[PDB]
């Protein structure tokens, strides 16, 4: 088979590599001198969700991904 | 593959209660012949056989249009390692044999 | 035979080892914490981050389960194999879990009596 | 989404998975009593069908 | 009602014959009214395909004919009767479908 010239756009089928902190905590929050946690994190009815997966909820509806609930703040 | 390693030692498992099987020549599959509604991805079925191919462990005899499984003792051996399983688990069809 | 704790140990991480789990990283810990699949812990001597020790012991208050602290756990975690299919990369480990149960179906022990009886002091 | 979105559109009219039973050939393929080959194989292998020449 | 009938089929009429000889043999082997063996006409399926893989030369064909022969023996007999006589060891190539009404 011939070359089918990539060469104006970015010829990369590659997928994302980032990098970042190996202490990564964002379903708790440390230095606050509490045991119990103050629920921020939207409680979630999925079967698949325990104390270590939960979500962030932004300005821009309710994200999901894992049972496709919706929680819109909006 | 982005496919769990629970699922592939299930498939390990679904394999070892049999020695040899037959996978179709398709990738647009959604389900196994044998594994049938079983979330098992014919795809990743000539990826599992693939792997072990690189491993050198197993072999096929492909015939119209049909992947054809082998296994040798140490391919045997393998899988029951990776099962993190006692060899115990012989095929069944000797005992009905 | 005579089998104390410290033998128990290379015990339980066998079978942790043989139903694979020994979950790593930071994230998806407290999983099987939550709903009291896994009832046991393992805790390696001295610590090298704060945070982690102290993440780990409000989680332990979180839960209600009380931790044990062992010396030289890396070689009784090492002497089952923690190779990751053959020797391409290498494996990285500082608390040892044995998740999601702790004795197998049909390979029972006395080391789970003995393990218990010192795990629930 | 791909796992719930696979083999999304039926294509039942068509034969590019139902082509010829023996192997990745196309163009040709006869539906007579159900063969499902092109006239290559069916030729070739026509011996242990049970199709004779003698008209 | 207890009358059995055997629709056998085969590619060839001598093994066919055979198989309806020894048949109407074991039947006449005991006391059995029997008909005769019913020929149903024989199916003749045409193929005909060109013979060349790529299009070329002179226009050829194969004609593969396939000649089905089927003969039907109805015996007023339970079937077991029937089946104690079926194992002769069948001519291979002979299928036999099993009607009872």
């Amino acid at each position: 088979k011939k070359r089918k010239k990539k060469s104006y756009t970015t010829p990369k089928k590659n997928k994302h590599k980032r990098k970042k902190v190996k202490l990564a905590v964002l379903k708790y929050y440390k230095v606050d001198e509490n045991g119990k946690i103050s629920r921020l994190r939207r409680e979630c009815p999925s079967d698949e969700c325990g104390a270590g997966v939960f979500m962030a909820s932004h300005f821009d509806r309710h994200y999901c991904g894992k049972c496709c609930l919706t929680y819109c703040f909006n | 593959m982005l496919m769990p390693k629970k699922n592939r030692i299930a498939i390990y498992e679904l394999l070892f209660k049999e020695g040899v099987m037959v996978a179709k020549k398709d990738v647009h599959m959604p389900k196994h012949p044998e594994l049938a509604d079983k979330n098992v991805p014919n795809l990743h079925v000539m990826k599992a056989m693939q792997s072990l191919k690189s491993r050198g462990y197993v072999k096929e005899q492909f015939a119209w249009r049909h992947f054809y499984w082998y296994l040798t003792n140490e391919g045997i051996q393998y899988l029951r390692d990776y099962l993190h399983l006692p060899p115990e688990i012989v095929p069944a069809t000797l005992r009905r044999s | 035979g005579v089998m104390d704790v410290n033998t128990a140990l290379q015990e339980v991480l066998k079978t942790a080892l043989i139903h694979d789990g020994l979950a790593r990283g930071i994230r998806e810990a407290a999983k099987a914490l939550d709903k009291r699949q896994a009832h046991l812990c393992v805790l390696a001597s001295n610590c090298d981050e704060p945070m982690y020790v102290k993440l780990v012991e409000a989680l332990c208050a979180e839960h209600q389960i009380n931790l044990i602290k062992v010396d030289d756990n890396k070689k009784l975690g090492e002497w089952v194999g923690l190779c990751k299919i053959d020797r391409e990369g290498k494996p990285r480990k500082v608390v040892g879990c044995s998740c999601v149960v702790v004795k197998d179906y049909g390979k029972e022990s006395q080391a789970k009596d003995v393990i218990e009886e010192y795990f629930k002091c | 989404g791909h796992q719930q979105l696979y083999w999304s559109h039926p294509r039942k009219f068509g034969q590019g998975s139902r082509s010829c039973r023996v192997c990745s050939n196309r163009h040709g393929l006869i539906r007579k009593y159900g063969l499902n080959m092109c006239r290559q194989c069916f030729r070739q292998y026509a011996k242990d069908i049970g199709f004779i020449k003698l008209d | 009602i207890h009358r059995i009938r055997i629709t056998l089929t085969s590619r060839n009429v001598k093994s066919l014959e055979k198989v309806c000889a020894d048949l109407i043999r074991g039947a006449k082997e005991k006391n059995l009214k029997v008909k005769g063996p019913v020929r149903m006409p024989t199916k003749t399926l045409r193929i005909t395909t060109r013979k060349t893989p790529c299009g070329e030369g002179s226009k050829t064909w194969d004609r593969f004919q396939m000649r089905i022969h089927k003969r039907l023996i109805d015996l007023h007999s339970p079937s077991e009767i029937v089946k104690q006589i079926t194992s002769i060891s069948i001519e291979p190539g002979v299928e036999v479908e099993v009607t009872i009404a």
